[PDB]
């Protein structure tokens, strides 16, 4: 997911 | 402290694609629960608090390959390029495709994450490390302050  | 399973770590970091900045900021993670991309979260692991560090990490381990599948042709009379269209999935969770080019009927589109092919370049510091709270283990994820 992130870095978002 | 440094990086490791079950920390809760907070970086400042610049991500640049392609020798452009993208996005920058500061966040908070719990490590080692899949919750970074597997390359920056693997640069990442050991990292003594107050570390700074370039981490290059290529599109596969990242946001994947391009999907070649992923790209197809539209009709122009199929819509209501760096086009952005939410449409909706044929049986749930929407996919947002991007257009690339159009000429006359013919659209390309393209289903793919907006990474995807892309090799990432970060610029990192490690702020703090701590140790994930019980609550945070629970929902597997930070609770920045
Ligand atoms: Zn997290
Ligand atoms: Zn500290
Ligand atoms: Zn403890
Ligand atoms: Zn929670």
């Amino acid at each position: 997911a992130l870095p978002a | 402290m440094k990086v490791g399973q079950d920390k809760v770590v907070t970086i400042r970091y610049t991500l640049q694609v392609e020798g452009e900045v993208l996005d920058q900021g500061e966040l908070s993670y719990l490590h080692g629960h899949r919750n970074l991309i597997p390359g920056l979260e693997e640069a990442l692991e050991g990292r003594e608090e107050g570390e700074a560090f370039q981490a290059h990490v290529p599109a596969e381990k990242a946001y994947g390959p391009h999907d070649p599948e992923g790209v197809q042709v539209v009709p122009l009379s199929a819509f209501p390029p760096g086009a952005q269209f939410y449409a909706q999935d044929m049986e749930g969770n929407p996919m947002p495709l991007t257009v690339v080019a159009v000429e006359g009927e013919e659209v390309t589109v393209d289903f793919n994450h907006p990474l995807a092919g892309k090799d990432l370049d970060f610029q990192v510091e490690v702020v703090k490390v701590r140790e994930a709270t019980p609550e945070e283990l629970l929902h597997g994820h930070a609770h920045p302050s």
